[PDB]
């Protein structure tokens, strides 16, 4: 349910924006474990 | 407080569809249009059906709303929300129809706002469409159709 | 003056064609201001050139910042307007 | 509904080129959980109990004993949700726009729906980044007219009963004085039992400037960046010690540790950018669109924050 | 009110053990018997942390207590349940040691209860055993031990 | 290029590393990156420079 997933088709609105949400967290996990410090 | 936050200590009698609407409750207009121009600013004191006027702190916060009338009238609040402090203000250059605090008049007078933002008896601002109703010791409401500003 | 039909917000050179807010309309925006003798909570009135100065005020415009200067005479100045006196 | 609306389409192809925010560096992993919310309060409760007076000796027959008191505090989070208008050109009205090279009329500043998406959001971002850090809102340099906030908002740097040190004037291109406050701060900072956890510092350029000067007659090999670095290891049980530059901030010094369990971030999920399905549309090639983002959720011990704030006047 | 309303911002550090009972909401007496008689009582008002005497009404309700002093005094309100609008009294007979409300003081000093609940310095009701400490603009508490009515 | 930070070291300083680097360091204040500084930098000098460093 995230946007990086191509397969992810959006019924509506409200599932396009939390698909967005989940994008968003991924996307932190992500910096998080790409991060050296 | 628009709300009554005592709680009832009854179920109310959902039977009679008159004289149902003259509440502190009611919020926004009797007459309400989609082009209505409707602004939101933070709240200083309580100016919920009244008349607000801009006020500029220091410098150091933006601009609020405060009761108030005369010559300093920006508009009308029609409605707050208290979690977030913010009137809801429709600007004087915009005409408003509705319900309204009144100095504790009939219909057919012409009010104007006083320091506080009541309504009171003759620049004129609203025309009375109806008498004084009092809800509480010292609320009264009046319907009043307010055009903006004229001598 | 007492002539001040609306304020322009926008303009296309290209067809000579200037967007204006009529005055019975709110506005809240950056205007030309005669020059930098203009502080917060300050009445302001149009001149005869259309340039907002510090004050017989047929408008109420009200300054919400001081003024910016960004060029040798451009003077930009924030101000609320919301209507006519009496 | 991609084949429906072409808005969420070109945000969602577009999105992937918005940046993450640069506030992630200053927490750990462990220390931002997201919560659903969009606009309220969440609360939570602690206990803590003390001493009423001194104990009572056991000796022959006694029925009056010292007692031991409890108290409870209510900590609470409020969110507000803000809301951004921006206008753009119309998608049917694009191919009378695209030029050669770019597309959007340079005269009017109008650009495409997918430009003006991405622009708003990385300044909406940057935003979020400075209330994040400073704890106010606000678009001028100056810091004025700032917007006013619920209670129970708060920054890092405007965070309430911390401990907060003052250079004075006269000293401010002092490193030695500077390096006394932040040592008098860090002698006044409470970590209790946490102590043994990474540390973060976040200072301005000119103070990473100042850092990197001998240690003083000058020193050999040993900088006022690594003195910082070893006192606060000393009080962090030899932790890890990170130092970042933001130019957000200007003559501040900000020390604070890296442990959930002292300083957290619970933002709303939806904190970040998000579009709006209300598009205003008319005649012309012109339309209108918004972007909604949530503020708020920085929770933190008392007194484990040192703020060094260095007066220039 | 004893238990502040208005929500903290910020979680507390239980890290020192040191001067954290000189607080408003602490109930109670600092050293207690299990042998003290207590009783509960209608609120008149906010008698928290203040002599308490009784009075009647016109005899359709109860008596109940309020705050005040000199030969009226009953007791000394130590906790109250504002749920029920309850104030827990221990009576004059019984002896009392905890921190009262003051009127805004050294150890050692002779205090008695004036009009309004309040101990103020020199018949004699307590001895100070501390000075005052100072919670609010107006609120002073003081660690006193009652030991009934004598001259 | 021009609108950038250009210094000058005076001819009687040309051999004292000091001023060369109290030079250096006005530069590097004067400098202006913006939001872009966490970016990786780059020096260019002449061999005499070099050797001096």
């Amino acid at each position: 349910a995230s946007l990086l997933d191509s397969n992810f088709v959006p019924i509506n609105f409200t599932e396009f924006v939390q698909a967005i949400s989940n994008t968003y967290k991924q996307r932190r996990i992500q910096f998080y474990e790409n991060l050296k410090r | 407080m628009k709300n009554p936050q005592q709680d009832s200590g009854l179920l109310s009698n959902s039977i009679d569809f008159r004289d149902q609407n003259l509440i502190f409750s009611n919020s926004g207009g009797v007459c309400t249009s989609s082009k209505d121009k409707i602004e939101n600013y933070p709240a200083k004191g309580y100016p919920y059906k009244r008349g607000v006027k801009l006020s500029f702190g220091d410098g150091t916060t933006e601009l609020e709303v405060e009761a108030g009338g005369g010559d300093d009238l920006y508009g009308v609040c029609s409605d707050i929300d208290e979690f977030s402090g913010m009137a809801t203000v429709i600007p004087i250059t915009n005409n408003f129809t509705g319900y309204l605090t009144l100095k504790k008049v009939n219909p057919g007078d012409k009010l104007n706002f006083n320091q506080h933002g009541e309504l009171e008896k003759v620049s004129v601002n609203a025309i009375a469409l109806s008498k004084a109703h009092k809800l509480t010791e010292d609320l009264f409401i009046v319907l009043a159709s307010v055009f903006g500003n004229r001598a | 003056g007492e002539d001040l039909y609306g304020i322009c917000i926008d303009i296309d050179e290209f067809s000579k064609t200037a967007t204006i807010v009529p005055i019975t309309n709110n506005f809240e925006g950056y205007l030309v201001a005669k020059d930098s003798t203009v502080k917060v909570k300050d009445k302001l009135i149009f001149n005869k050139d259309g340039a907002l100065e510090k004050v017989k005020a047929t408008i109420n415009a009200t300054a919400l910042t001081d003024a910016k200067q960004i060029s040798n005479e451009v003077y930009l100045v924030k101000v609320a307007v919301f209507g006519n006196k009496a | 509904l991609f084949d429906e609306n072409y808005y969420a389409k070109a945000v969602a192809n577009i999105i992937g080129e918005v940046k993450d925010p640069i506030m992630y560096k200053w927490f750990s992993p462990d220390q931002i959980e997201d919560v659903d919310l969009q606009m309220g309060y969440q609360k939570t409760v602690k206990w803590d109990a003390f001493l009423n007076a001194n104990p009572t000796t056991i000796a022959n027959e006694v029925n009056t004993i010292s007692t031991i008191g409890f108290s409870s505090e209510v900590v609470r989070l409020n969110y507000l949700k803000l809301q951004y208008k921006f206008r753009h050109l119309k998608q049917t009205s694009e191919k009378f726009y695209t030029s050669d090279s770019y597309i959007g009329d340079i005269n009017n500043n109008l650009l495409p729906f997918a430009q003006a998406y991405k622009l708003a959001s990385s300044e909406i971002i940057k935003l979020i980044n400075h209330f994040v850090l400073t704890g106010t809102v606000s678009i001028q340099k100056d810091g004025k007219n700032q917007k006013r906030l619920l209670p129970n908002m708060y920054g890092l740097l405007n965070m309430p009963e911390q401990i907060k040190e003052e250079v004075a004037s006269g000293d401010k291109d002092k490193m030695d004085k500077i390096f006394e406050k932040i040592e008098a701060g860090l002698s006044k900072l409470e970590l209790g039992d946490e102590f043994s956890t990474p540390m973060m510092v976040i200072v301005d350029p000119a103070t990473s400037l100042k850092l990197v000067k001998p240690y003083a007659a000058a020193s050999s090999c040993e900088k006022w960046e690594d003195v910082l670095i070893q006192t606060i290891k000393a009080i962090n049980n030899r932790e890890d010690v990170y130092i970042e530059t933001s130019n957000l901030l200007k003559h501040k010094i900000l020390i604070y540790p890296l442990n959930s369990e002292l300083i957290k971030f619970k933002p709303s999920k939806y904190m970040l950018p998000t579009p709006n399905e209300q598009v205003d549309k008319d005649s012309t090639d012109v339309a209108h669109s918004y972007i909604d983002f949530v503020l708020g959720g920085l929770l933190a011990t008392r007194k484990t924050i040192l703020q060094v704030n260095i007066k220039q006047s």
